[PDB]
C-alpha cells in the first residue's frame, strides 16, 4: 500500500520579462527585429536581431547595439555605459 | 504527399548532379551556365503539394530531420554528413528560408526536447552548414535552439550549485532535470490551460527553479509545460515493485493514491486542478495500463467516478512507459 518519492522529475519553466519601449539606436520596438534587419529579412545578418539588455536596465536590439559599440558604449536610452547582462526574443 | 521529403531531395540532387557533370565536362564550367543551372533549380525547387502553403521548405526541414534522428543508424556519421552536405546544396534554393526555419525548429524542437538527434555534434554541424549556406538569419531561431540546449547543462549545474551555496543544502528530494527554451525561436507555444496543482513532492523543485531562473533571461515569457513533463512513479503497493514512466499528470494522479486507496474524480480535480478532458485523458491512459480500477459499472470516466488502486497490477516488464499524449 506504498507509492512513495524516490526520483520524480517533471518541469516548471519561468516566472516573466519582456521589454515595452524602442530601441533609440533606431528608434523601433525593442521585442521585433531592428529596421535594418527586419526591413532585410532575407540578408544573412537580418533575423539575429532580438532583445540584448545591458546593465543600464534598458534593451536593444543586438545588432544595432553590437554596431552602435563602435560609438562610445552608452545605452542612448538613459545615457549609462553599456555591458550585455540578459536576452530574449 | 507522405514521402515528399526524401523523394523529393533525391530528384533535385539527381538533377542538379547530371548537369554540373555535363556543364563542367561539355561546357568547360562556366559559370553563366552554372547560374543558369542554379535559377532552374530555384524556380523548382519552389514547389508546392497539391493545395498546400509551399512546402519544399517543410520537406526539406522533414528530409533533413529523417536524416538527424538516431534512426539513420546503419548510415556512419560520415555518410549522413554527405546526405546533409548535398542536402545544403538544395537548400541554398529555398525562398521561404524562414518557414523552412520554423518547421525545422519544430522537428528540431520534438528531436531535442525528447533526445531523438543521432548526435548533438551532428545538428550543430547542420546548423553551422545551413548557416554558411544561407547566412546567420536562417539559422538563427536554429542555433538559438541549440545555444538553449546546449546552455541547458550549465543551468543544471547553475542550479545544483545555487542550492549548494544556499546557507542550508536544500535537498530537493527528487532528481530534477530542465530545459528553459526561447519562445521567439521555439515552436512551443502551448500554454497550459490547465492551472494544474503541481504535486507536493514536485513544488519545492519547481519554486526553487523559478526562482533560480528569473535571474537570467527574457523576451517572450516560458511557463511550466507540464504536460511535456515527465517522472518516474514507483509502485510499492504490489506483490513486485514496479517503476512507472509516467506523465507529471499521471504522476499526479498516481499521487493522490499516497493519500487513499481510492480517490474520487472530484477529489484528483480538486488535488491536481487539471481541466476535466485532460484529467479524464490522464485517468483513462491509467485505466488502461490497468493501474487503477473505475468503481462504476463502466471502466470509463465521469465527474461522479471513484477509482481504486489495482491491488492486482501485473505488467511484463519491472519499468515501463505510459506514453499519454501531452508530450
Amino acid at each position: 500500500k506504498r507509492f512513495e518519492v524516490k526520483k520524480w522529475n517533471a518541469v516548471a519553466l519561468w516566472a516573466w520579462d519582456i521589454v515595452v519601449d524602442n530601441c533609440a539606436i533606431c528608434r523601433n520596438h525593442i521585442m521585433d527585429l531592428c529596421i535594418e534587419c527586419q526591413a532585410n529579412q532575407a540578408s544573412a545578418t537580418s533575423e539575429e536581431c532580438t532583445v540584448a539588455w545591458g546593465v543600464c536596465n534598458h534593451a536593444f536590439h543586438f545588432h544595432c547595439i553590437s554596431r552602435w559599440l563602435k560609438t562610445r558604449q552608452v545605452c542612448p536610452l538613459d545615457n549609462r555605459e553599456w555591458e550585455f547582462q540578459k536576452y530574449g526574443h | 504527399q507522405e514521402n515528399m521529403p526524401t523523394l523529393f531531395v533525391e530528384s533535385v540532387l539527381e538533377v542538379h548532379g547530371k548537369f554540373v557533370q555535363l556543364i563542367n565536362t561539355v561546357l568547360n564550367g562556366d559559370q553563366h551556365f552554372m547560374s543558369a543551372l542554379d535559377k532552374a533549380l530555384t524556380s523548382v525547387v519552389n514547389y508546392r503539394e497539391p493545395k498546400s502553403v509551399c512546402k519544399a521548405p517543410e520537406l526539406l526541414a522533414k528530409y533533413c530531420d529523417n536524416l538527424l534522428k538516431k534512426s539513420a543508424k546503419g548510415m556512419t556519421e560520415n555518410e549522413v554528413e554527405d546526405r546533409l552536405t548535398s542536402f545544403i546544396t538544395v537548400f541554398k534554393y529555398i525562398d521561404d528560408k524562414d518557414v523552412f526555419q520554423k518547421f525545422y525548429a519544430r522537428m528540431l524542437a520534438k528531436r531535442l526536447i525528447h533526445g531523438l538527434s543521432m548526435s548533438m555534434d551532428s545538428e550543430e554541424a547542420m546548423i553551422n552548414k545551413l548557416k554558411q549556406a544561407c547566412g546567420y538569419e536562417f539559422t538563427s531561431k536554429l542555433h538559438r535552439m541549440y545555444t538553449d540546449m546546449s546552455v541547458s547543462a550549465d543551468l543544471n549545474n547553475k542550479f545544483n550549485n545555487f542550492i549548494k551555496n544556499q546557507d542550508t543544502v536544500i535537498d530537493l528530494g527528487i532528481s530534477f532535470q530542465i530545459y528553459v527554451l526561447q519562445a521567439g525561436a521555439w515552436p512551443l507555444t502551448q500554454a497550459p490551460s490547465s492551472t494544474f496543482a503541481i504535486p507536493q513532492e514536485l513544488e519545492k523543485s519547481v519554486q526553487m527553479f523559478e526562482l533560480f531562473y528569473s535571474q537570467h533571461f527574457s523576451g517572450r515569457k516560458l511557463t511550466w509545460l507540464h504536460y511535456l513533463c515527465t517522472g518516474e512513479v514507483k509502485m510499492n503497493y504490489l506483490g513486485k515493485p514496479y517503476v512507472a514512466m509516467v506523465t507529471t499528470y499521471q504522476m499526479a494522479v498516481l499521487l493522490a493514491f499516497n493519500n487513499s486507496e481510492t480517490v474520487s474524480y472530484k477529489e484528483l480535480q480538486d488535488s491536481t486542478q487539471m481541466n476535466e478532458k485532460e484529467l479524464t485523458k490522464t485517468i483513462k491512459s491509467l485505466l488502461d495500463v490497468k493501474m487503477i480500477n473505475h468503481d462504476s459499472e463502466k471502466e470509463d470516466i465521469d465527474a461522479e467516478s471513484s477509482f481504486s488502486l489495482n491491488m492486482n497490477f501485473s505488467s511484463k516488464r519491472t519499468k515501463f512507459k505510459i506514453t499519454t499524449s501531452m508530450q
